[PDB]
C-alpha cells in the first residue's frame, strides 16, 4: 500500500507525455526512456527484495526427528 | 559418545506419503538402531519377558535382511512392513517402548484387579 | 445412428425355486476367531500387569484394562511393531449403575499397517479419575470431551476439558441412565424479558411407556459355543 | 512361514512402484518456454471454460412451472394421512391400537370403547402433524389397510393447530382422496 | 447419504442378531449404497466448489441429485428419509422398471462429470484456492484419526469397503484413489475419481442383480407378506408381535464400520437381551475432521478456513447428532 | 417376471472414463496470430 | 420474495433443491440473503436447539419491517422426532412469530414452494395504507 | 492443536492443602474479572454485585469435606470461569443467572393444591 | 423447449384470450389436447409436442385468472 | 461409598428433598421409579385431550441386576427410596 | 472398459437435420449427452425352524483371565493336551479354580512351550491379525484406470 503511491506518481507523470509525444519528437521520448529506466530500477529493487508479498506472522518449519542414540 | 542418528528427514524426495521424506542414509540407520535395541534389551529387560523374547526374534531377522541386501525394494519385500523410511520409525519407536516397558515393569504381577461385579453385564459374568 | 431400443422389452430371464442357502452366519468368522484369541494372548503375555482378561467375539477383540493401566496399554498398542494401532477412532463410555463403577469406557483403535482393530475396556465411577489418551492420540481430545460431556467421566491430563454437545452452562450429563429422556428445563421467548428464557419443564402429551410390554420370558436362548479347540481346556483321560 | 517372523504383515507390504519418483526439474519438461507462456498469458484454460458454459446457454433448461406442472411421484409416497372406510362406508380401523405402538415419534393417540351398535370402534384417533415424521410406520402395520398417507403435499396452514388432525379430520381426508389412495394401493399392491 | 446410514446401524443388528441378507438384499443395499455415495459427493464437491466462489457447478449436478432421488423415493416413498435399509435386508423390492431408469441415467452421467471437471480441474484459479491448502501428513492424519478421503489424500490407501467388506462390495470391482500432497486439490481430485468408481459400481449391480428375497426369510424380524398375513394365523400373530413389541436382540455389543461417503462412520451398539439397545454411539467421520481442524488451518487466511471447511464434507447432524 | 432383472443380454456398457480431449490450436500459432495482430495493427495506426 | 439462508437441518436440503434448476425459485423473484438486514422472509429449516434458540431470535430480531417466518419441518413447528429430546425446543414458535406451517419431513420442494405460495396469497391481501385511512 | 483462551490442564489433586490454594487462585480471579463480566454481558448491576455472588457460590461448597469431590467442583469450577471470560455464554443466559431469587403454610398449599 | 418457434406455434393454436391467461398465471404460452377437467372446474392438458423436456408434458388451467392455488 | 455424589450430578435438588423413590423387583431385575407427584401427574389437556404433566421423572425407570446395586446406588446419589420387599 | 460412447447411444435428446451437424461443428466435445432425459423412452410407464433359527445359535460371549490362559500354557489345549490322567489330571486342572497370577506362570515353565502357544512361528511375534487377508493393491496406469495422467498428483490403486 506504501508503495502504491511512488508508482501512482511515475503513472501521473507521463501524462504531460501523452499530449506533447510529437512535438517533443525524438528528445522528449529519450527522456521519457529515462524516466521510466531510473523507475525501472525500483522494480528491479522491489522484485529482489521481495517487498510485495504479505507479511504473516506464523511460519510453518518442518523440524527432523533426531535421536541421540548411546 | 554421540551417536547424532536421523530418524526422520524433513527435506528431499517425496515417497509417496505426505510429510515423510526420503531418508538419505538407509541401511546405516537401520543397522545402528537395531543393534541398540538388542543391546538395550539385555540391559533392561529380564530374560523372562515375553515381549523381550518376541523383539529379539524379529529384531535379529530384520537386522538379519539390511544386513544381508543392498535393494531398498528387496529389503521392504522381505520385511512387509512399509517403506524404510517407515521402517526407521517403527525401529525408533519400538526403542522408544523398551525404556518405557523397563521403567513399567509390564512382566510382574497384576497391579490391580477388578472388582467382582466389574466385568458383569446384566447378570452373565464375562 | 441406429435407434436406442427399449429396455423394457428386452427378454428377461424366469426363476423358480429361490429361498435362501442355509447357513450359520457366525461360521465365516472362524478363521479370524482363533488368531484374534492368540493375538489377545499375544498382548496379555507382553502385559501381565496390565491386562486383567481379553474376550473375543466374531471378529473383534477385546482387551480389560484398569484406569491405572490404560495409558501403558494404548502406548504398547500404539509403539510396538507387531500391533502398530496408530489411529484411535472412538473414544465412548456406558453407564451400568448395577456396578460400583458405573461407566465402561472404551477405545476402538485401527491399524492400518495389519488391517486390524482392536478395543480397549476401562472403568470409571463420578469421581474416579481416568487417564487422558490425547498425549497419545491427538484424535482423542474431543472424543474424550463428549464423553465427559454426556457422562462426567473425569479425564485428568485433558488439555482442554469442557461442554461440546449441551448448552453454555448445561447442568446435567443426558446419557447417565438416571438423567430423563427430555431433561428438567425448555427455553421460550419472553416478551416482558425481551429474552429467551430458561423454565422447568412442562409436556402437552406426556411422553408415554410402552416399554412396559417387555416379554414375560425370554426371547433367546443359551446360544452356541464357537471358542477354538486351541482354547478349551483338556480333559482328563479315563482310567488305564 | 509368514512374515511374523520378522513382525511383517501381508497387508504391511507396499506394492511394487509405490514409492514416488523423482520430481521433475525445470529442463525436464515436455513444453517450450513459448508455449507455456502463450497458454499462461492468453488464459487457455479459462477460455475454454467460457466455451463450455456458453453450450449450456443453448441448450433446454431442466425448470418445471409448479403449480401448473408437477413432478413425478410413484405409489409408494409417503403425504398426507387419512383414515379409510369400506366400500359399504363403515370404517376399517378397529381400534387395534398396532399403529399407535410401531409410531416412532408418538404423534398417534387412540382411544377406543364398544361402539352402540356393539363394534370394536374408536372414538379418538389424532395424529400430531408436527410431530409426526412422516416414515409410513403406521401405514405398514394396519392389518386393514385403515391407516394411509395419500400423496397430497399441499396442505400448508396458517396456525400450529390446524396441524393437529382429529378423527373427523383424518376420516374427511380419507373421503377427499380415496380415489388417489386407490391408485396407489393398486399399484404398489404386488410390492407389500 | 442417508441410506449409508440405515446400513450400519442395519449391518451392526444383523451382526448382534446373527443373522444376514439373502443375496439380492445384498445388491440393493450396494447399489443404492453406491448411488447415495454419488448423492453425498454431488453435495460435497458443488457446495465446496460453490463456498470458493464457482456458482454454475452447483447447478448443473443438482439437477442430477433430481434425478437420483427419484430412484428414492420410487423405492421407498420419500425422497430424502428413506427408512429403506433395515436389519434383515430392505423394506420393499425394487417396483418394475427401476433398473432401466437408472442405467438409462447412468448412460449420461459421464458427461455430467466432464462438464464439472471443465471448469475446475484445470483452472487455474481453482488450483490456487485448493493446492498446499490444508496439508495432512499421513502421521497427522492417523493420529487425529482422520479417514476416508481426509486419509487417502495424504498417501494412505486404505478404504473399509476393502479392509471389511461387506454387503456385495467383494462382488462387484471398483479402484480407490490415493493422493501424494494430503491438500484441499488433491481431495477433490479423489472425490471426483470416487464419482466415476461409483458409476462403475452401479453399472456392474444393473448387470449382476440376482433374483430371490430382499429381506431375510424370517418373521420373527421381518413382516410377512400382507396377502399372507391375512390368511395365515402364525404370519397375523408374527405380524402383530413385530410392531408391538419389536424382536428381541441377544445381549452383547458391536462395533461395526462401513466407507460412509464422508469416511468412517461406525456405531458402538450395546445390546441387554431385550427389544431396546441398551447403548448406541454414533461415530461421526465428521466429528473427528473438526476436531483436527485447528491443526489444519493454522496459518493460512480466513478464505482459506472456507476452503477447508468445504474439504472435510461437514454434515453437522451427523457431527451432533 | 415378478421382479425387476437385467435382461439376459445384459445391459450395453456405459461410459465413465475421463473424457476431455484437447482442443484448439497448437500455442505456436497463437502466438504468431497475436503478433500478426499486433503488426498489422500498428501499420493501420501508423497509417492514420 | 427474499428469504435469509437459515438451513439448519436435513430440511434445508429440500430448501436447497427449490433454487436447483428443476425448481428454480428465481424465477419467481425469491433470492436468499445472507444478512438479515437484506432479508423479509425466515425459513426456519431444521430443528431448533436450546443452544441456538437465542441466536435464532436474535438473528429474527435484526431484520427490518415487514418480516414474516416460515416454519418448515416437523422439527420447527413442533419437534418432530426430537420432540422428547432434553436439548430441542418444541415448535418455534416458542420463540419467533410464525406466519404459516409448512408439514413434512421433510416438506417437499413443492410442498415448500405451495407455503410461500400461500404467505404471497396473504402479503397481496395486505392493506396497511387503507388501514390507515379507515381504521385510524 | 492449541487449548483455547484461559484453559487449563485437568489434574487429579492429591493434596487438600494444595487444593485450598488453587481454590482461592480460581477465587480471586473471579472477582478480578466481575467488572469485565459487567462490560462483555451487559449487566444491569454493578460489578459490586457481581463479586457478592461470585462469594455466596463460593461459600456453598466452604464445607465440603471429600477430596474427589473437591476436584470434580474445582474442575467445573474452571470450566465455568473459561465459558464466562471467553464470552462464550450468550448474555441471555448471564442476565437469568442473576435473576435467581417466603414460603407459604399448610393451609395456603392445601388451598391452592399444594406442591 | 426455450426457443421461439415454439411460443409462437403455440401462440397460434391457442389464441390471443387463451394465451394472454398463460401470460398471466403460467409465465409460458403452451398448448395441448384437453384430457379433461374436474369437479372444481381446472382443465387438464397433455402435451404431443416433441420439443417439450420429460416432466413438463401434462399442465393444468386454472379457474381464476389473477390466482391460482 | 459415602460420597454425596448428588453435588456434582448436575440433577435438581427436588430429587434429594423432594421425590421418593421405589425400589422393586416387579421379576429377575431390579427396578427403581418415582412416587407420582400428588398434583400435576397428570391434567388433560383441553385442546386436543392430551395427558399434559410436570413430571419429568415419570417416565424413567431404572435396572439393575442385584438387590445391593439398586440400594448402593440410591445411596450414592442421596435419594429418599424405599424398598418394596417382595 | 467404460471409453467414450457415442451420443445417440445415450438416452437423452440430441439434435437433428441440420442443427445436429452445427451442433457437432460448434461444441467442443460433441460426443457429450444433453442431460435432459428422453420423453419417449425414460419412465414412459409410470410407476403407478430350527434348523435355521440362527438367531438362537448366537455365539456365546466367553472371556479369558490370566487364570485360564495360565491353565493353558500349564496344563495345555483339549486339542493340543499336556495333561495327565485319572485322579492326577483332576488334581492339576482343579489348582486352576483359584486365582493364579500368569506372571507367575510365565517365570517357571519351559520357553519350548511358551514358544509354542504364546508365540507362534518358533518364538516370533504374534501380529496383529488382519480383517481381510485378500486386501491387495498395486499402482496401475492411465491407459488401464483411464484416470487423470501420470502428471496430476493422485494415483489408483487397483485390486492385484
Ligand atoms: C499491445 C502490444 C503487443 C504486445 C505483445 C507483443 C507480442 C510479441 C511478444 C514479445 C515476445 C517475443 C519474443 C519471443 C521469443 C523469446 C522466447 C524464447 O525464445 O524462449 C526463451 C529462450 C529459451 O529457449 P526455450 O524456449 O526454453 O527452448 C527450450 C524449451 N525447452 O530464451 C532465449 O534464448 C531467447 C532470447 C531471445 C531471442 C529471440 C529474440
Ligand atoms: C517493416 C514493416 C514493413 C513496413 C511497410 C512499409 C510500406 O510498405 O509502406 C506503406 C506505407 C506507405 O509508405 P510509402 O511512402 O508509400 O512507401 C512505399 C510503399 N510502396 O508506410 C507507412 O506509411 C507506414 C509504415 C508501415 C508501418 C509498419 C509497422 C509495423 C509494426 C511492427 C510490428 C509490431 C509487432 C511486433
Ligand atoms: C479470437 C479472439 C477470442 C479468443 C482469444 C483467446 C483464445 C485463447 C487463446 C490461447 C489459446 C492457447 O494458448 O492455445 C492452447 C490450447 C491448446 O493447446 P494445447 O493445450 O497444446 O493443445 C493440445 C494439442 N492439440 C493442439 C492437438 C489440441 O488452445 C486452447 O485451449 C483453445 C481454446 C479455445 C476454445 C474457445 C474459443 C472461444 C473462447 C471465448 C472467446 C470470447
Ligand atoms: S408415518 Fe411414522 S411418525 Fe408419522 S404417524 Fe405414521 S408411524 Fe408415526
Ligand atoms: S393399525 Fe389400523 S386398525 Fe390398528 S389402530 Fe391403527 S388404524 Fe386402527
Ligand atoms: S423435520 Fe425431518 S427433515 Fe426436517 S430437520 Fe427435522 S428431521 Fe430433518
Amino acid at each position: 500500500a506504501l508503495l502504491f503511491l511512488p508508482f501512482d506518481l511515475e503513472v501521473s507523470s507521463m501524462l504531460p507525455y501523452i499530449v506533447s509525444i510529437y512535438s517533443v519528437g525524438i528528445y522528449g521520448l529519450i527522456i521519457f526512456i529515462l524516466f521510466l529506466l531510473i523507475l525501472i530500477v525500483g522494480f528491479i529493487y522491489e522484485f529482489n527484495t521481495k517487498s510485495l508479498s504479505i507479511t504473516t506472522i506464523l511460519h510453518k518449519k518442518n523440524k527432523a526427528l533426531v535421536k541421540n542414540l548411546y | 559418545q554421540a551417536q547424532e542418528i536421523l530418524i526422520k528427514a524433513n527435506k528431499g524426495n517425496p515417497t509417496g506419503l505426505t510429510g515423510l521424506f526420503q531418508h538419505p542414509s538407509p541401511r546405516p540407520t537401520l543397522i545402528t538402531l537395531y543393534k541398540a535395541t538388542l543391546k538395550n534389551l539385555e540391559e533392561k529387560i529380564p530374560k523372562e519377558s515375553v515381549y523381550r523374547t518376541a523383539v529379539e526374534a524379529f529384531t535379529k531377522e530384520r537386522l538379519s535382511i539390511v544386513e544381508n541386501n543392498e535393494i531398498i525394494e528387496d529389503i521392504e519385500k522381505k520385511i512387509g512392513s512399509g517403506l524404510v523410511e517407515e521402517l526407521i520409525v517403527q525401529a525408533n519407536e519400538e526403542y522408544d517402548l523398551i525404556d518405557k516397558m523397563a521403567e513399567w515393569k509390564a512382566w510382574e504381577e497384576l497391579e490391580e484387579k477388578p472388582l467382582d461385579d466389574q466385568w458383569t453385564y446384566f447378570g452373565k459374568k464375562l | 445412428e441406429e435407434p436406442l431400443p427399449v429396455l423394457r422389452d428386452l427378454p428377461r430371464p424366469e426363476y423358480g425355486e429361490l429361498h435362501a442357502p442355509v447357513y450359520n452366519p457366525a461360521e465365516k468368522y472362524k478363521e479370524q476367531i482363533e488368531e484374534l484369541h492368540k493375538f489377545g494372548r499375544y498382548i496379555m503375555g507382553c502385559l501381565p500387569k496390565f491386562v486383567q482378561q481379553f474376550s473375543v467375539w466374531k471378529d473383534e477383540l477385546v482387551i480389560y484394562v484398569a484406569p491405572s493401566a490404560l495409558t501403558q496399554v494404548a502406548t504398547f498398542l500404539k509403539d510396538h511393531t507387531s500391533a502398530q494401532f496408530k489411529a484411535c477412532m472412538d473414544v465412548t463410555a456406558a453407564d451400568y449403575p448395577t456396578r460400583t463403577n458405573r461407566f465402561d469406557v472404551v477405545y476402538n483403535l485401527l491399524s492400518v499397517r495389519h488391517n486390524s482393530r482392536i478395543r480397549i475396556k476401562t472403568y470409571a465411577s463420578e469421581v474416579s479419575p481416568v487417564p487422558s489418551v490425547v498425549p497419545l492420540f491427538q484424535g482423542a481430545n474431543w472424543f474424550e470431551r463428549e464423553t465427559y460431556d454426556l457422562f462426567g467421566i473425569f479425564f485428568e491430563g485433558h488439555p482442554d476439558l469442557r461442554r461440546i454437545m449441551t448448552d453454555y452452562g448445561f447442568q446435567g450429563h443426558p446419557l447417565r441412565k438416571d438423567f430423563p429422556t427430555t431433561g428438567y428445563t425448555e427455553v421460550r421467548y419472553d416478551a416482558e424479558k425481551r429474552r429467551v428464557v430458561y423454565e422447568p419443564l412442562e409436556l402437552t402429551q406426556a411422553w408415554r411407556n410402552f416399554t412396559v410390554g417387555s416379554s414375560v420370558w425370554e426371547q433367546v436362548g443359551d446360544g452356541k459355543d464357537f471358542t477354538p479347540e486351541s482354547f478349551k481346556l483338556p480333559t482328563p483321560a479315563p482310567d488305564p | 512361514p509368514t512374515l511374523a517372523l520378522t513382525s511383517g504383515s501381508i497387508q504391511g507390504t507396499h506394492p511394487e512402484g509405490f514409492r514416488l519418483p523423482r520430481p521433475k526439474t525445470w529442463e525436464e519438461s515436455s513444453e517450450s518456454a513459448l508455449s507455456k507462456a502463450t497458454k499462461w498469458y492468453l488464459l487457455s484454460e479459462i477460455f475454454r471454460g467460457l466455451y463450455i458454459t456458453l453450450e449450456m446457454y443453448f441448450r433446454a433448461p431442466y425448470t418445471i412451472y409448479y403449480p401448473f406442472e408437477k413432478g413425478p411421484v410413484s405409489p409408494r409416497f409417503r403425504g398426507e394421512h387419512a383414515l379409510r372406510r369400506y366400500p359399504s362406508g363403515e370404517e376399517r380401523c378397529i381400534a387395534c391400537k398396532l399403529c399407535e405402538a410401531v409410531c416412532p415419534a408418538q404423534a398417534i393417540t387412540i382411544e377406543a370403547e364398544e361402539r352402540i351398535d356393539g363394534s370394536r370402534r374408536t372414538y379418538k384417533y389424532d395424529i400430531d402433524m408436527t410431530k409426526c415424521i412422516y416414515c409410513g410406520y403406521c401405514q405398514e402395520s394396519c392389518p386393514v389397510d385403515a391407516i394411509v398417507e395419500t400423496p397430497n403435499v399441499e396442505y400448508a396452514t396458517e396456525t400450529r393447530e390446524e396441524l393437529l388432525y382429529n378423527k373427523e379430520k383424518l376420516l374427511a381426508n380419507g373421503d377427499k382422496w380415496e380415489q388417489e389412495i386407490q391408485y396407489a394401493l393398486d399399484a404398489d399392491a404386488p410390492y407389500r | 447419504s442417508m441410506m449409508t446410514n440405515e446400513q450400519v446401524f442395519s449391518l451392526a443388528v444383523e451382526k448382534l442378531l446373527n443373522l444376514e441378507v439373502p443375496e439380492r438384499g445384498q445388491y440393493i443395499r450396494t447399489l443404492f449404497g453406491e448411488i447415495t455415495r454419488v448423492l453425498n459427493h454431488l453435495m460435497s464437491v458443488l457446495s465446496h466448489a460453490m463456498d470458493v466462489g464457482a456458482l454454475t457447478p452447483f447447478l448443473w449436478g443438482f439437477e442430477e441429485r433430481e434425478k437420483l432421488m427419484e430412484f428414492y423415493e420410487r423405492v421407498s416413498g420419500a425422497r430424502l428419509h428413506s427408512a429403506y435399509v433395515r436389519p434383515g435386508g430392505v423394506s420393499q423390492d425394487l417396483p418394475a422398471g427401476l433398473l432401466d431408469d437408472i442405467y438409462m441415467w447412468a448412460t449420461q452421467f459421464g458427461d455430467r462429470l466432464d462438464e464439472t471437471e471443465e471448469l475446475l480441474t484445470d483452472s487455474r484459479i481453482w488450483k490456487q484456492r485448493t493446492i498446499g491448502i490444508g496439508e495432512v501428513t499421513a502421521e497427522d492424519a492417523l493420529n487425529y484419526g482422520l479417514s476416508g478421503v481426509m486419509l487417502r489424500g495424504s498417501g494412505v490407501p486404505f478404504d473399509i469397503r476393502k479392509s471389511q467388506p461387506y454387503d456385495a462390495y467383494d462382488k462387484v470391482d471398483f479402484d480407490i484413489a490415493v493422493g501424494t500432497k494430503g491438500d484441499c486439490y488433491d481431495r477433490y481430485l479423489i472425490r471426483m475419481t470416487e464419482f466415476r468408481q461409483s458409476l462403475r459400481i452401479i453399472e456392474q449391480c444393473c448387470n449382476q442383480m440376482p433374483p430371490g428375497p430382499v429381506k431375510v426369510e424370517d418373521f420373527k424380524v421381518a413382516p410377512p407378506p400382507r396377502a399372507l398375513m391375512k390368511e395365515d394365523m402364525e404370519a397375523l400373530i408374527h405380524h402383530f408381535l413385530l410392531y408391538t413389541k419389536g424382536y428381541a436382540v441377544p445381549a452383547g455389543e458391536t462395533y461395526t464400520a462401513i466407507e460412509a461417503p464422508k469416511g468412517e462412520m461406525a456405531v458402538y451398539v450395546v445390546s441387554d437381551g431385550s427389544e431396546r439397545p441398551y447403548r448406541c454411539k454414533i461415530r461421526a467421520p465428521g466429528f473427528a475432521h473438526l476436531g483436527a481442524f485447528d491443526h489444519i488451518a493454522r496459518g493460512h487466511f480466513l478464505p482459506d478456513a472456507v476452503a477447508i471447511i468445504g474439504t472435510m464434507d461437514l454434515v453437522f447432524g451427523e457431527v451432533d447428532r | 417376471a415378478t421382479q425387476d432383472l437385467p435382461p439376459i443380454s445384459g445391459y450395453a456398457p456405459i461410459q465413465w472414463k475421463r473424457n476431455l480431449p484437447s482442443r484448439g490450436f497448437r500455442p505456436v500459432i497463437w502466438f504468431l496470430g497475436l503478433c500478426t495482430a499486433t503488426g498489422y495493427g500498428f501499420y493501420q495506426i501508423s497509417l492514420a | 420474495f427474499w428469504p435469509m439462508t437459515f438451513g439448519l437441518a436435513c430440511c434445508a436440503v429440500e430448501m436447497m433443491h427449490v433454487s436447483a434448476p428443476r425448481y428454480d425459485q428465481d424465477r419467481l423473484g425469491i433470492i436468499f440473503r445472507a444478512s438479515p438486514r437484506q432479508s423479509d422472509i425466515m425459513i426456519v429449516a431444521g430443528t431448533v436447539t436450546n443452544k441456538m434458540a437465542p441466536a435464532l431470535r436474535q438473528v429474527y430480531d435484526q431484520m427490518p419491517y415487514p418480516r414474516w417466518v416460515i416454519s418448515m419441518g416437523s422439527c420447527a413447528n413442533g419437534g418432530g422426532y426430537y420432540h422428547y429430546s432434553y436439548s430441542v425446543v418444541r415448535g418455534v414458535d416458542r420463540i419467533v412469530p410464525v406466519d404459516i406451517y409448512v408439514p413434512g419431513c421433510p416438506p417437499t420442494s413443492e410442498a415448500l414452494m405451495y407455503g410461500v405460495f400461500q404467505l404471497q396469497k396473504k402479503m397481496m391481501d395486505g392493506q396497511t395504507h387503507r388501514m390507515w385511512y379507515r381504521s385510524y | 492443536t492449541n487449548p483455547t483462551a484461559f484453559a487449563q490442564t485437568t489434574r487429579y489433586v492429591k493434596d487438600s492443602t494444595e487444593m485450598r490454594t488453587l481454590v482461592l487462585n480460581l477465587y480471586r480471579r473471579y472477582l478480578r474479572h466481575s467488572r469485565g463480566f459487567v462490560n462483555n454481558y451487559n449487566l444491569d448491576i454493578p460489578a459490586s454485585q457481581v463479586r457478592t455472588k461470585i462469594r455466596q457460590e463460593f461459600e456453598r461448597q466452604r464445607f465440603v469435606k471429600d477430596l474427589p469431590l473437591k476436584n470434580v467442583l474445582y474442575m467445573k469450577a474452571q470450566m465455568e470461569f473459561q465459558e464466562l471470560v471467553n464470552f462464550w455464554k450468550q448474555q441471555c443466559h448471564v442476565m437469568q443467572y442473576f435473576e435467581s431469587i417466603k414460603g407459604d403454610s399448610f393451609v395456603q398449599k392445601f388451598l391452592k393444591g399444594a406442591q | 423447449s426455450s426457443s421461439i418457434q415454439r411460443t409462437l406455434r403455440n401462440l397460434w393454436k391457442n389464441g390471443f384470450k387463451k394465451s394472454f391467461k398463460q401470460l398471466q398465471g403460467y409465465n409460458d404460452i403452451k398448448s395441448g389436447r384437453l384430457v379433461g377437467t374436474d369437479s372444481f372446474g381446472n382443465k387438464f392438458y397433455e402435451v404431443d409436442d416433441p420439443v417439450e423436456i420429460h416432466m413438463r408434458t401434462r399442465f393444468v388451467e386454472y379457474t381464476g385468472f389473477w390466482r391460482q392455488d | 461409598t459415602d460420597l454425596a455424589k448428588e453435588l456434582v450430578s448436575g440433577a435438581p435438588k427436588e430429587l434429594i428433598t423432594e421425590r421418593v423413590a421405589r425400589i422393586y423387583q416387579e421379576t429377575e431385575t431390579w427396578k427403581i421409579d418415582w412416587d407420582i407427584l400428588n398434583k400435576g401427574n397428570r391434567w388433560e389437556n383441553d385442546l386436543m385431550g392430551y395427558q399434559s404433566s410436570s413430571d419429568y421423572m415419570q417416565g424413567t425407570i431404572l435396572k439393575f441386576d442385584t438387590r445391593e446395586g439398586a440400594i448402593r446406588f440410591a445411596k450414592g446419589q442421596g435419594w429418599d427410596y424405599y424398598i418394596q420387599e417382595p | 472398459s467404460g471409453g467414450p460412447v457415442p451420443v445417440f447411444k445415450k438416452y437423452t435428446t440430441g439434435s437433428k437435420g441440420i442443427w445436429e451437424k452445427i451442433r457437432q461443428l460448434l461444441t467442443l466435445v460433441p460426443n457429450r449427452s444433453t442431460g435432459n432425459p428422453l420423453v419417449k423412452n425414460y419412465r414412459v410407464p409410470p410407476p403407478g425352524y430350527y434348523d435355521r433359527d440362527h438367531r438362537r445359535n448366537y455365539p456365546r460371549l466367553v472371556a479369558f483371565d490370566q487364570t485360564k490362559v495360565s491353565g493353558l500354557l500349564t496344563l495345555g489345549s483339549a486339542q493340543n493336551p499336556r495333561i495327565s490322567v485319572g485322579e492326577k489330571g483332576q488334581k492339576e486342572l482343579a489348582v486352576f479354580d483359584q486365582s493364579v497370577s500368569l506372571s507367575s506362570t510365565l517365570a517357571t515353565i519351559d520357553p519350548k512351550v511358551v514358544k509354542s502357544e504364546l508365540l507362534a512361528e518358533g518364538g516370533s511375534p504374534v501380529v496383529a491379525p488382519s480383517l481381510n487377508k485378500k486386501m491387495k493393491f498395486r499402482l496401475t496406469e492411465e491407459s488401464e484406470h483411464g484416470m487423470y495422467p501420470e502428471d496430476y498428483p493422485i494415483r489408483i490403486f487397483a485390486q492385484n
